[PDB]
């Protein structure tokens, strides 16, 4: 909601990714979620023992879910690694990414720190040390092995025993972001460039939501904002007592997340707009300066409103001296839709607008602890969803404790996680992110949404939930389970298949 | 009366083709150091006669 | 020279009349006097009438050059005036409350200042303390279990 | 006048040679020029040779007085020099990095 949402919004303009997202939310995020909660409570087993009881040839879902929850967690942890690497570089009064370092010959800045921002020569050359091409990979970059080890150690120190040890970490690290986020919202809306970005978010380019790309992106994002088809919520809803009102919880969670999805878009665009209007004022000041340095006008006569007339008032006085100055061009609504991509949206925008506020060595630490304790929970759930189906497969002799299996999984994934710490490291991450977040999620979701209502019978499930909570579900759940949900899925599927051919595969 | 020397040296450069070797602010009067302008004599008679 | 008063002072910006030109010429004479005493060990009495000024403009710019005390045909070469100014720039700035970007000298650009902040690479000790707390948590929580069994 | 360099600057305290006396006399001439233009609306060209200085000492103290531009027998009364200095004190301080 902070790292993939605004990018997938900006690439599609910014206004065409809020109407489709919400329609797909209200139409698919809620019913499938309620379905999977209800099953997790009825069948009384984990994420694999369920799909192995319904027509036992359907045990594949118990393996596709495990494999995909592993492939996601493979890099959703190195992102946490980068975040805590940034968090370590705070605790110093002059922020490291606020100045360019000088070369061996102390006369000017290093080349690439001068031709670009001072904050891009901390993410692209000091943190990652990116090489020119994906086919070119070099050393191991120890100073990110340190952060990888620290991340995979914090995680294993928090989930040592499944439940009874995620309890307290959930008490702490699932309420902290909901106050730091408000603290940042209050600071964001009172900035200089607010109300110029959050109004850009809500203007729909009507001829953009008529392309299959935006629909496919909304479809693949509404299943990733939740954790449907990951196999994590089945297991969590397979513990509590039987006569529990499975509905209420479902609905409230569905409406507590889809609300915090437009409550983070507001805070992020309230900073993107600020940065854009700042760069715009800088371009305009540079133009004014290039004019007066060239014609010797007083200081306060060329201001932001009488500029065009004053520029016409010189060309008619020194025509040979005027046609030499190289003017810039800069208009708003062109600085907003700029080159902003994931892995570089929460590290290139928020880290340069965090150093232009008083007492920055506090706002930076608060923001990055928010991001860390916002991303840790997710990994809690994912590690539960990968550990549960393993010991339900009799892969380890049952006489061994649970700590040994959690430790083995952590060590294995850490040792595989050396692929993202090379020089050419950000490209591998971009690739895996794109494809493993896009394609398998929606096919698993459709397969389970079909299996539950057409292999288990919908009427059996109906009277089952009736006995559980105490009332048949309203007509809404019926219509959205029987026809609309699978039909929507098919559409998303074909759109993905029509958005893969005829679109070139390029990276930056 | 605060552009006397400015105009004197602008005209000198533009139409005579002669530049001053040291800049002269408004505390000078370079034309008044001529016999004819400090003693109140008309000067056009030297043009037309020629 | 090019001077920008509204940028630096913003408000409280005094007005640039002729007495400011007097003060500027005196500051340049002082800088020259300082340079020909701490480098070349002469003792030359530059005055504010040895600093000639040309092309005054509203933007608050102009040109100047310096001559030996009583010899109008003796121009100090430009590569020495540049060094004298490099040497006394910080006092010439202070006399006017300008700050080295509102008092540019057009061919003399500033560089003074070393960027040698970090003695310790502070992120290392923060990583050390977090590693210590995480390892101590790991052992205490894996020993809680063996105690409870 | 009494000047204390080691107190204010502490370190980095420049040395008070004769060029500093030149700069001080120029600052006082500027202050006088300012006062006889923003109060009395004259235009008088005080120079640094109109500021006479007596009794220099190591403590960095001395006396001074001001005379009209080319008239050695025309001393500006002290109650006007005091007002001109009251008016331009903050710039005279800045030229030297002293702090009142
Ligand atoms: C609104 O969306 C439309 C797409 O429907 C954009 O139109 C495209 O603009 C790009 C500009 O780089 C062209 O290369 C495409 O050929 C255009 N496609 C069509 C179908 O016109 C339009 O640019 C968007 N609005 C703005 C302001 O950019
Ligand atoms: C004024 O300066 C000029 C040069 O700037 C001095 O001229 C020099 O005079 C000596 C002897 O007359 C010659 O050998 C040099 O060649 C001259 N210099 C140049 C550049 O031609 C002149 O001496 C100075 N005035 C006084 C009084 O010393
Ligand atoms: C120099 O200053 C003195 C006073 O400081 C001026 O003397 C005055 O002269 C006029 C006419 O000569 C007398 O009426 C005044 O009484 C004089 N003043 C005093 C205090 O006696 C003198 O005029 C000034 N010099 C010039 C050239 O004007
Ligand atoms: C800096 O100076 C050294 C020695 O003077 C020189 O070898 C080096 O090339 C200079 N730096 C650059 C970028 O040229
Ligand atoms: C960054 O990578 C380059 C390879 O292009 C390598 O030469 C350099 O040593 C790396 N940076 C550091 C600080 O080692
Ligand atoms: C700026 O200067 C021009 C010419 O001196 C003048 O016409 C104009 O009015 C000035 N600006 C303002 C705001 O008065
Ligand atoms: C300046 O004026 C000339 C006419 O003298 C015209 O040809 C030219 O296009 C003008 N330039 C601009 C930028 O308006
Ligand atoms: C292992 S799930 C990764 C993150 C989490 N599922 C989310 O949607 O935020």
């Amino acid at each position: 909601n902070v790292w993939r949402f605004p990018y997938l919004c900006q690439s599609h303009g910014g206004g065409a990714f809020m109407i489709p997202f919400l329609i797909l939310l209200v139409l698919e995020g809620i019913p499938l979620l309620y379905l999977e909660f209800a099953i997790g409570q009825r069948l009384r087993r984990g994420s694999l023992g369920v799909w192995s009881s319904i027509h036992p040839a359907l045990k594949g879902l118990g393996l596709a879910s495990m494999l995909t929850s592993f492939m996601v967690g493979l890099y959703y942890n190195t992102i946490i690694s980068w975040i805590m690497w940034y968090l370590f570089n705070s605790f110093q009064e002059p922020l490291p990414w606020s100045d360019c370092p000088l070369n061996e010959n102390q006369t000017g800045y290093v080349d690439e720190c001068a031709r670009s921002s001072p904050v891009d020569y901390f993410w692209y050359r000091e943190t990652l040390n990116i090489s020119t091409s994906i086919s070119d990979s070099g050393s191991i970059q120890w100073w990110m092995l340190l952060c990888l080890a620290c991340a995979w150690s914090v995680l294993y120190m928090c989930t040592i025993r499944g439940i009874e040890t995620t309890g307290k970490a959930v008490y702490i690290t699932s309420t902290l972001p909901y106050v730091v986020l408000t603290i940042f919202l209050i600071r964001g809306l009172t900035l200089k460039g607010a109300t110029n970005g959050i109004v850009f978010l809500f203007t729909p380019n009507v001829t953009e939501l008529a392309q299959p790309d935006t629909w496919l992106d909304a479809g693949a994002q509404v299943f990733f904002s939740f954790s449907l088809a990951f196999g994590g919520l089945i297991s969590f809803s397979s513990y509590n007592s039987v006569h529990n009102n499975c509905e209420k919880d479902s609905v409230i969670v569905s409406i507590i997340n889809g609300f915090t999805s437009v409550y983070v878009a507001i805070v992020v665009y309230s900073v993107i707009g600020f940065r854009a209007t700042q760069r715009y004022d800088d371009c305009f000041s540079t133009n004014i300066l290039t004019l007066i340095n060239g014609f010797d006008l007083p200081e306060g006569n060329v201001t932001q409103e009488n500029f065009v007339d004053m520029q016409q008032r010189c060309n008619a006085s020194d025509p040979a001296a005027y046609a030499q100055l190289v003017f810039q061009t800069c208009d708003i609504n062109a600085f907003l839709s700029e080159a902003v991509e994931g892995t570089g949206l929460a590290f290139i925008v928020f880290t340069e607008a965090i150093t232009k506020m008083p007492l920055s060595p506090l706002w930076s630490v608060l923001f990055f602890i928010m991001l860390f304790c916002l991303g840790l929970s997710s990994m809690f759930g994912n590690m539960e969803g990968v550990v549960v189906p393993l010991q339900d497969l009799r892969v380890i002799p049952p006489k061994w404790p649970k700590e040994v299996l959690t430790g083995l999984i952590c060590l294995g994934t850490f040792l595989i996680g050396f692929i993202f710490t090379l020089n050419s490291g950000q490209y591998w991450l971009s690739l895996l992110d794109s494809y493993a977040g896009s394609i398998p999620l929606l096919i698993i979701a459709f397969c389970e949404m079909f299996s539950v209502v057409y292999v288990y019978g919908v009427d059996r499930f109906n009277k089952d939930i009736e006995f559980m909570i105490g009332h048949k579900p309203n007509i809404f759940w019926q219509v959205t389970w029987r026809v609309v949900s699978p039909l929507l899925m098919l559409i998303i599927f074909l759109f993905f298949f029509v958005v893969e051919v005829s679109q070139e595969l390029t990276y930056s | 009366k605060d552009q006397w020397m400015k105009k004197w040296w602008e005209m000198k450069r533009e139409i005579v083709g002669v530049v001053e070797p040291v800049p002269h602010d408004e505390t000078y009067c370079d034309p008044a150091s001529l016999f004819h302008v400090s003693n109140d004599y008309s000067f056009i008679r030297y043009y037309t006669r020629t | 020279v090019r001077i920008s008063l509204k940028s630096a002072l913003g408000d409280k910006a005094y007005e640039w009349n002729d007495n400011e030109m007097y003060l500027f010429r005196s500051s340049v004479a002082y800088a020259m006097r300082q340079y020909f005493l701490k480098v070349k060990n002469q003792m030359i009495l530059f005055g504010e009438e040895d600093v000639r000024v040309a092309n005054l403009k509203p933007r608050i710019s102009f040109n100047f050059f310096v001559t030996a005390p009583k010899n109008v045909s003796d121009i100090i070469p430009r590569t020495e005036v540049e060094k004298a100014i490099r040497m006394s720039r910080s006092r010439i700035n202070d006399a006017f409350r300008l700050n080295d970007n509102s008092l540019e000298f057009l061919g003399i650009q500033p560089t003074l200042g070393p960027p040698n902040q970090p003695p310790v690479s502070i992120w290392l000790i923060v990583f050390g303390v977090v590693m210590g707390v995480i390892v101590v948590g790991i052992v205490i929580l894996i020993f809680t279990g063996i105690r409870d069994r």
